[PDB]
RNA sequence: GAGCCAGCGAGUCUAACCUUGGCCGAGAGGUCUUGGUAAUCUUGUGAAACUCCGUCGUGCUGGGGAUAGAGCAUUGUAAUUAUUGCUCUUCAACGAGGAAUUCCUAGUAAGCGCAAGUCAUCAGCUUGCGUUGAUUACGUCCCUGCCCUUUGUACACACCG
């Protein structure tokens, strides 16, 4: 059935357990799975001077974001791959299934 | 046009371009009794070119007039047959 | 390996193209002193007329410069790819040239007598002697005369 | 004991395949060679005029035998150089792109590369049957 | 008339403005969000742009 | 000899066309009607008709005033007198033959030069 | 199945994995051998470490590294450090542990970084200069 | 001419961005397809310094490439006070820099490039990142600043009192 289940959130610790839950979950109704691929961390950077004017010392600044990206790959009937996406929706957290 | 230099010049001898009878000989019969033959030990005691220098070097090594230590570019490095 | 007897025809000097052409250097160094052909070119003809280009310039033969010297002043008629000439598709007579010595500086005052006589901007900043491809003055060439 | 491109050093191992070039005489050589210089970043053409064809065809030979595939587009990257821009700084410039496709055309005339796959060039059969022969040959030399 | 307003923007410096203050100076451009460069500095915490080296 | 601007000479070029004329032109000529078929010059070139008419010989024409400073000199308007705009004025040149594949721009200059003093 | 360990050695940024297994005696670099390593004075130094214990301990095992990352001299040490630490692998897991000190104390007398990566890392860069210590200029006037 | 190795990163859909590969062209470029909304494709970003062989041979020289002249392309509604790129030619000052003065204590200084920002086009700039990697010191108040203590004061918008 190959269903993928993609998670893409900024939060670490949100993201973990709503990763942890479909993992978990997942061996109650005993699925093989590939257990979490964890991409590499991208850093969006953005560096800018920190005074309005042009005036002063030139001090810049870096403002950053991280986003953390994992996917796990699941095969199951279609009753489960209802239930399993219906419930742990974290918010910040972004779920999105393909299958294939 | 004040310079605060003083910029004087040099001698800027005449070493030889092409390679003629009297400078061949003097290289057959000098270049033993150097320990050490080089390119530009050449160009100090016989007045010609690193162009001269380089070929005559290379000439000597197969016939038989100078031992090498070192043939890597750019420094040359040979010694006396005894 | 090879050393070889240079002979008393020799010329420390040689004349083409009315220019003092000085020897004991390689031929194709040895002919950028004349004006309107550089080290490119310079290979080009040298290797068109099939000459030994290790040779210094006062050791080559008479028949040898005299062919150089035709090759350089009709270079398109022996296959010189003609993108490679300084003054091609010229402005009144429509062909390639290749100006040498003399030519590159009197064609060279001419061009400039054009935009001169019909006042374009290039020429009158040309009759001032300031810069003509827009560069900034304010502050470089200060001393330039 | 089987021995192979790999196992001989590379400077002379391309010389040695460019002087069987030489004396094989069957490249197809494009015929504004000595006119080129052979890279946009490039001051002069090659010193040694009278090959540089053969000895890039040597060069680019080892390559495929080397990777996977290889394109045009990568042997420029691999052969250009700092371009001196007069009074500015340097700067990375591709080289000739005719140069590495005409030679890439003219080894598929002797039949050492062929067209791959995946896109690119890869080395035949052919190729991978003299390269080794030569690199018997190279390494004896000393020996 | 129709030549009111009729000069192409479709580049260049007035082609673009800040999403918030509708200004031309200090754009900043990057991963598409379109804000100068003092009201992104005004709005980078609510955004998810934090400070930490 | 009279001008021949490129090895063609004045009795094909004063009236030949203005489309076989780029096809002699050098590069940045060639590549502005490569693209872009405006009515600018359209406009431009009927009004210069109307000034050639009402001049006789031994007149030269009314002066035509113009802002566009991008328009190439085509062998259509030579022996005419254009108003070039600088800025703030309307500068008067003749049209010669020899200035051909150039803007109006070049002969109609947009500063003072300085003296100082 | 066959008697076979995996180390690496760093550098900077370079990073050299090398198999060691048993075999004929061959310690190969990218598929090509030990002694075709292009910067010739650094060739030298990489024959250092089996030149310091003696060829004899390399007959019968036989040696592959790969080599990513980093320069060139970089790419020399963490060839080097893969090898000299594979071979103190290799005699840990299977030969005793006496023929793993006496190779380890040579090494380690030798040269530190033969066992031990450099910890040297770079410096960030600062705003106000181009470096990480410079400045650019200060003018007063 | 040959070898030949990074890291930080950016990239298009209701748009046309990063571009592989094939072909034409000396080049810059053109054209036909493809992959990529990205640890998947560009991309091992085959970067430059560097390394090995060769020509040069102390000559303002094959150092340096300013300033000029012709063409070919690219971006753009438009490039003339040359946008930028490419070819050929012209090939200047400068032979280590006075009084003055800046930055710096280890993967640091310095050399060398690359990405990003601005960006339709344009980097000799900046923010970062790697590559190659020293000498010297591990002190002191001499200079210049700043801080503190003692002291005098008729000052306290405080010595520009
Ligand atoms: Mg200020
Ligand atoms: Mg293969
Ligand atoms: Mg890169
Ligand atoms: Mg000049
Ligand atoms: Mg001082
Ligand atoms: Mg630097
Ligand atoms: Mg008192
Ligand atoms: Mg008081
Ligand atoms: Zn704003």
């Amino acid at each position: 059935i190959k269903i993928r289940i993609t998670l893409t959130s900024t939060k670490v610790k949100q993201l973990e357990n709503v990763s942890s839950n479909i993992v978990k979950n997942a061996e109650q109704h005993n699925l093989v799975k590939k257990g979490p691929v964890r991409l590499p961390t991208k850093v969006l950077k953005i560096s800018t001077r920190k005074t309005p004017n042009g005036e002063g010392s030139k001090t810049w600044e870096t403002y950053e974001m991280r986003i953390h990206k994992r996917y796990i790959d699941l095969e199951a009937p279609v009753q489960i791959v209802k239930r399993i996406t219906q419930i742990t929706i974290e918010p910040g957290v972004d779920v999105e299934v393909v299958v294939a | 046009k004040k310079k605060w230099s003083k910029k004087s010049m040099k001698d800027r001898a005449q070493h030889a371009v092409i390679l003629d009878q009297e400078k061949y000989d003097r290289i057959l019969k000098e270049v033993p009794t150097y320990r050490y033959v080089s390119v530009s030990v050449l160009v100090d005691r016989l007045k010609i070119g690193g162009s001269l220098a380089r070929i005559a070097l290379r000439h000597l090594e197969k016939e038989g007039i100078i031992k090498p230590i070192s043939k890597h570019s750019k420094q040359a490095i040979y010694t006396r047959a005894t | 390996s090879l050393v070889v007897q240079e002979q008393g025809s020799f010329q420390h000097i040689l004349r083409l193209l009315n220019t003092n052409v000085d020897g004991n250097i390689k031929i194709v160094y040895a002919l950028t002193t004349i004006k309107g052909v550089g080290r490119r070119y310079s290979n080009l003809v040298c290797k068109k007329a099939d000459v030994d280009l290790h040779k210094r310039a006062g050791e080559l033969t008479q028949e040898e410069l005299e062919r150089i010297v035709q090759i350089m002043q009709n270079p398109t008629h022996y296959k010189i790819p003609a993108w490679f000439l300084n003054r091609q598709n010229d402005i009144t007579d429509g062909k390639d040239y290749h100006t040498l010595a003399n030519n590159v500086e009197s064609k060279l005052r001419d061009d400039l007598e054009r935009l001169k006589k019909i006042r374009a901007h290039r020429g009158i900043r040309h009759f001032w002697g300031l810069r003509v491809r827009g560069q900034h003055t304010k502050t470089t060439g200060r001393r330039r005369a | 004991p089987g021995v192979s491109v790999r196992d001989v050093a590379a400077q002379d191992f391309i010389n040695a395949y460019a002087s069987f070039l030489q004396r094989q005489g069957k490249l197809e050589v494009p015929g504004y060679v000595d006119i080129v210089k052979t890279s946009s970043g490039n001051e002069m053409p090659p010193q040694d005029a009278e090959g540089w064809f053969y000895k890039r065809a040597a060069s680019v030979a080892r390559h495929i035998y080397m990777r996977k595939q290889v394109g045009v587009g990568k042997l420029n990257k691999l052969y250009g150089g700092a371009k001196s821009r007069g009074v500015r700084p340097y700067k990375h410039i591709d080289a000739s792109g005719s140069i590495n496709r005409k030679v890439l055309q003219a080894l598929e005339k002797i039949g050492i590369v062929e067209i791959s796959p995946k896109g690119g060039r890869r080395i035949s059969e052919n190729g991978q049957r003299d390269l080794d022969r030569i690199a018997a040959q190279t390494l004896e030399e000393d020996e | 008339e129709n030549v009111w307003f009729s000069h192409p923007r479709r580049y260049g410096k007035g082609s673009r403005q800040c999403r918030v203050c509708s200004s031309h100076t200090g754009l900043i451009r990057k991963y598409g969000l379109n804000i100068c460069r003092q009201c992104f500095r005004e709005k980078a915490n609510d955004i998810g742009f934090n400070k930490f080296r | 000899k009279t001008h021949s601007y490129r090895g063609v000479d004045l009795e094909k070029l004063l009236e030949m066309s203005t489309e076989d004329f780029v096809k002699l032109a050098p590069a940045r000529v060639r590549r502005r009607f490569a693209r872009g078929m405006t009515s600018k010059p359209a406009g431009f070139m009927k009004k210069l008709r109307a000034a050639k008419l009402a001049a006789p010989e031994n007149e030269k024409p009314a002066p035509v005033r113009t802002h566009m400073r991008n328009m190439i000199i085509v062998p259509e308007m030579i022996g005419s007198v254009v108003g070039i705009y600088n800025g703030k004025a309307f500068n008067q040149v003749e049209i010669r033959p020899e200035m051909l594949g150039h803007y109006l721009g070049e002969f109609s200059i947009t500063y003072t030069p300085v003296r100082h003093g | 199945a066959v008697p076979s360990v995996q180390t690496f050695g760093k550098k900077k940024s370079a990073t050299a994995v090398a198999h060691v297994k048993a075999g004929k005696g061959l310690i190969k670099v990218n598929g090509s051998p030990i002694t075709l390593v292009e910067p010739e004075i650094l060739r030298f130094k990489v024959y250092e470490p089996l030149l310091l214990v003696g060829l004899d301990k390399f007959s019968n095992i036989d040696i592959r590294v790969r080599v990513t990352g980093g320069g060139h001299v970089s790419q020399v040490y963490a060839i080097r450090q893969a090898i000299a630490k594979g071979l103190v692998a290799y005699h840990q897991k299977y030969v005793d542990e006496q023929s793993k000190n006496e190779l380890k104390k040579a090494f380690t007398s030798y040269d530190r970084t033969l066992l031990i990566a450099d910890s040297r890392r770079p410096e960030p860069k600062k705003f106000g200069g181009k470096g990480a210590r410079s400045r650019f200029q200060k003018s007063y006037r």
